[PDB]
DNA sequence: CATCCGTGACACCAGG
């Protein structure tokens, strides 16, 4: 089976920041740079 | 929150008596096909289906709204149990 | 249950020296350990999500 | 940014508002040009960011950058489970685990 | 917290003025900040409390919408019939509570307006709302606080 | 892959000429906010209304002065004038000056303004000021047509030397709240449901305001036609 | 004092890139117009994408082909980037046929041509065949809108066909700038510039027109109220 | 009235 990322799958970085994917927004809802490039992931600052 | 939960807690001397009353009333409604309801047709709880609004099938929502009307009497030693059973079977057949 | 597959990283006619990469294994990008993705993150709250 | 300055676009109005907010925050020096203050923010790792739902900017500059993120082995596809009724144990006649 | 905090600026730095039009003109020259504490004729105030005087919450928040002032600027607003020196954000928070509990007088009695909202003050708000209005209204208050806290934290920067 | 989209039912829920809820469901994923935000901006910035823009009160020099014989200061009077809901019956009229002269023991209301042709004061019961024995109030207020919100120190219009400029609260709309909730149509899962909430002052109604908003937006969409 | 219809400028670069300017617009209407158009451009612009692939002697996606360097997963990932423009408006499905052998880097050109069908990225790599490696593919391109994963459409024309994830949208990027501009004595006016990058299937101008039409059609939905 | 000794007890869910 080819498993895509879905709501409830667990991501983490190398510094101990772990978290479960709670929401997959469509591209047009994502915060984007002034030149129109949307961001991929939105991490909460309260985790730091 | 259950609509009017503060009032329901005001109606009883113990929060668990409210639960006993509501559950017994819900079983009474389930056994008699709701035919003994004290709610007028406009007070009936409704459920939105694909076609249109229908009667809420949740006997507990019904029992709590009935309690909220004031049209119900609750207490200990009101009537012998089988007397109540047979009178409700007469007034509302199954 | 994770897939362990190797993929060829060379092409026909290529000159290779001793110790040069020929096939990337699982979680390997051109011989570097590839355990994830490089994503573009913004660090901000988002409506409680 | 020099790319944009060459493609024929100046600094945006929302960028000006975010720069005003950043000046209030003590993040950029008051008096410099928009490009200078945007460069100061960028050196702090922060950029102007637009809310995709409204087009208005995030009131402050936001940290944005590339991060290495992995997908761990704990996927909900393997863990979601439910049961109405099912097999029971020999001696205890209780549900299996 | 972000919407209920007030700005404190250093430009004016406590200048003394006789007439408020002097302070307005000084701020217009660029010599005094909008939220810098000053003293006009003897009483401590700021330029923002004089330049902007709103007849009601709706006007203050309309001006906030049009970019005239920010939620963290100390301004003068007429709410509940009193002439309040407070930010539009604190007015907005008072209105959030009032709409949530559907009781304007009690909601005004519960809130501490002149303080930024944080863990302890919001906890005291939830407890007092409980005592005074019941768990159904307190649950609606909680969901309102959730909605607006998330909303304002998103765009706060 | 193949899609079918039922046209969404538009639902109105009003309470007088002051408030209304507007529900538009179902909408394809995302169009809730795509429709709500521009309409909100337009309803708050470009719906035509009226506003007090300048006030002259006899023997009053500046805005922060007190008035002998009246209990309120000039600031309070200017606030009450900001709350004046004036309606222009004639589409050609653009500006009026309203006269008000009273004295003695009396509480001036918005009724006491001398009537002017095709100027309907929607809220005549609006309190303005109270005077005492020996209190005199001679004032003229300036009412202009406009949109949005303009601070007093941005138009600064002065008919005479002591005409105090007033922050022009043009917009007939006082608040626009909107909220999108997820909704389903059968097994379509992420459809949107739009809910508008519009407060006005009575001069224009919420439904009228929303229709003017959608009209402005469509007319702006027409601007992509002639290179 | 009502501002009137603004000048609309169009700059283009091939079928790929486009800048669209509107000026002057009232304050805040730069965002009011630009953002919903951007959302609709990114979400609701119809287009084309590969939706199914059959390969001879290939039973499923997790396969290799002798003589072919790329596995089937990489071949489908490559085919996911195939831009296919339809010239006929009423065309819905095209079955591209590819047949190759020998030592060659099979690119997108090698697809046998079909009438009223153009491949916009012909240099797109497909496979790296060696001596004796044969590749015989039948790919299927459909018209569609938005993003539809293989698990939702499951399009198979023959038994051993592999459904493919389809990114139907032809819009690769949308930005918009709002700059300060003036008309006469009016200041704080908006100058809106939509920058649109597409794939070539549809041009930036066609996408802008379709998005404008979609937004106007959605504004139509407020026409029939209901208590 | 002490020391010595034998016998108890030592978090939950999950998968194992
Ligand atoms: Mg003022
Ligand atoms: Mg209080
Ligand atoms: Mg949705």
């Amino acid at each position: 089976q080819k498993r895509k990322l879905q709501v409830g799958d667990k991501l983490a970085n190398r510094h101990g920041n772990k978290g479960v994917v709670a929401k997959i927004l469509p591209v047009e809802d994502m915060p984007h740079l002034p030149d129109g490039t949307p961001v991929d992931v939105i991490l909460n600052p309260l985790g730091v | 929150a259950e609509p009017g939960i503060d009032k329901l807690f005001g109606m009883v001397d113990s929060k668990y008596r409210l639960t006993v009353v509501v559950a017994k009333r819900a079983q009474q409604l389930l056994r008699h096909g709701f035919k003994n309801t004290v709610l007028e047709p406009e007070e009936r709880p409704k459920m939105q289906t694909l076609e249109g609004l229908f009667d809420d099938p949740n006997a507990v929502t019904w029992a709590m709204k009935e309690l909220l009307t004031g049209r119900l009497v609750f207490g200990e030693n009101l009537v012998p149990e089988d007397r109540l059973q047979k009178e409700m079977e007469r007034l509302y057949p199954v | 249950g994770t897939a362990l597959d190797q993929r060829p990283r060379v092409v026909v006619g290529q000159r290779v020296r001793k110790g040069d990469l020929l096939a990337d294994g699982p979680a390997s990008e051109n011989g570097f350990l590839a355990l994830g993705q490089n994503v573009l993150v913004a660090i901000m709250p988002f409506d409680g999500y | 940014f020099g790319k944009r300055k060459g493609e024929g676009f100046g600094v945006d109005k929302r960028e000006v508002e975010v720069l005003r907010r950043a000046e209030k925050l003590g993040l950029v020096t008051p008096g410099k040009t928009p490009e200078e203050q945007l460069k100061e923010l960028f050196l702090q790792g922060k950029v102007v960011l637009y809310d995709g739902r409204t087009g208005e900017p995030i009131e402050g500059p936001i940290v944005v950058g590339q991060m290495f993120i992995m997908k761990l082995y704990h996927m909900v596809e393997d863990k979601m489970h439910a049961r109405s009724t099912g097999p029971y144990s020999l001696i205890t006649q209780q549900p299996l685990g | 917290y972000y919407i209920t905090q007030v700005r404190k600026e250093k430009k004016g730095a406590g200048l003394e003025f006789a007439t408020p039009e002097e302070a307005l003109a000084a701020h217009e020259r660029g010599e005094v900040a909008l939220n810098a504490p000053i003293k006009v004729a003897g009483r401590e105030t700021s330029v923002g409390r004089l330049k902007y005087v709103f007849a009601n919450p709706d006007e203050a928040l309309l001006a906030v919408a049009h970019g005239i002032v920010d939620l963290q600027d100390v301004v003068t607003v007429r709410y509940m019939g009193k002439r309040l020196e407070t930010s539009p954000g604190r007015i907005l928070f008072a209105r959030i509570v009032a709409e949530a509990v559907e009781d304007e007088k009690v909601a005004w009695e519960l809130i501490q307006l002149d303080v930024p909202q944080e863990k302890n003050s919001l906890k005291d708000l939830v407890y007092q709302a409980f005592l005074r209005l019941g768990m159904e209204k307190t649950a609606r208050l909680l969901d309102a606080l959730k909605y607006y806290g998330f909303t304002f934290s998103t765009t706060s920067g | 892959l193949d899609s079918k989209l039922k046209a969404p039912v538009f639902t109105v829920r009003t309470q007088g000429r002051e408030y209304g809820e507007f529900v538009l469901e179902p909408l394809e994923r995302g169009f809730g906010v795509t429709l709500g935000n521009p309409l909100r901006r337009i309803l708050l910035s470009s719906i035509p209304g009226t506003a007090v823009t300048s006030v002259y009160i006899e023997d009053v020099l500046h805005e922060f002065s007190t008035i002998p014989g009246v209990k309120e200061d000039v600031v309070e009077i200017i606030l009450n004038l900001k709350e004046l809901v004036v309606r222009f019956l004639n589409p050609s009229l653009q500006t009026v000056t309203l006269l008000l002269k009273a004295e003695g023991p009396k509480e001036v209301k918005a009724r006491d303004f001398l009537p002017v042709a095709d100027v309907e004061i929607m809220n005549p019961d609006l309190h303005i000021a109270t005077l005492e024995e020996g209190g005199r109030l001679n004032m003229e207020v300036r009412v202009d047509r406009g949109v949005g919100y303009v601070p007093a120190e941005k138009h600064g219009i002065k008919d005479r030397i002591n005409a105090i400029p007033v922050d022009a609260v043009f917009s007939p709309v006082r608040r626009v709240a909107f909220q999108v909730e997820d909704t389903r149509l059968g097994q379509r899962t992420d459809l949107d449901k739009l809910t508008l909430r519009i407060w006005t002052d009575g001069s224009v109604t919420p439904l009228e305001a929303l229709n003017q908003a959608v009209e402005i937006l469509r007319e702006h969409l027409t601007y992509f036609s002639n290179p």
